[PDB]
């Protein structure tokens, strides 16, 4: 058997494995609330008399 | 699988095998065949076997 083979195998498994390890999940998302911005009433027409 | 009228022709003309290479060759190749196998094999049992 050839011993510079199983070196590069071990070599190739041992860098993959390391690099599966490093990536990690994290998210920075909003929630769906608003904003509720400010607003006055309006009054319509009307009639008067006496 | 050969076809009636290839082996009917060789055999009508008596023809035999024939070579120009030496002994060494090829005994050289089937030892390149063992060790290609065995480079595996203890990649293998030194790797993966569980």
């Amino acid at each position: 058997p050839n011993d510079e083979a199983t070196i590069k195998a071990l070599d190739n498994v041992i860098k993959q494995i390391e690099a599966l390890s490093v990536i990690v999940n994290r998210s920075e998302k909003a929630d769906d609330a608003q904003i509720l911005g400010p607003n006055t009433y309006k009054q319509l027409l009307e009639h008067l008399f006496s | 699988a050969v076809e009636l009228e290839q082996l009917a022709a060789y055999g009508l003309t008596g023809a035999y095998p024939r070579t120009n290479h030496s002994v060494d060759t090829i005994v050289k190749t089937v030892n390149n065949i063992s060790a290609t196998y065995s480079t595996i094999a203890q990649m293998l049992s030194t790797i993966d076997l569980d």
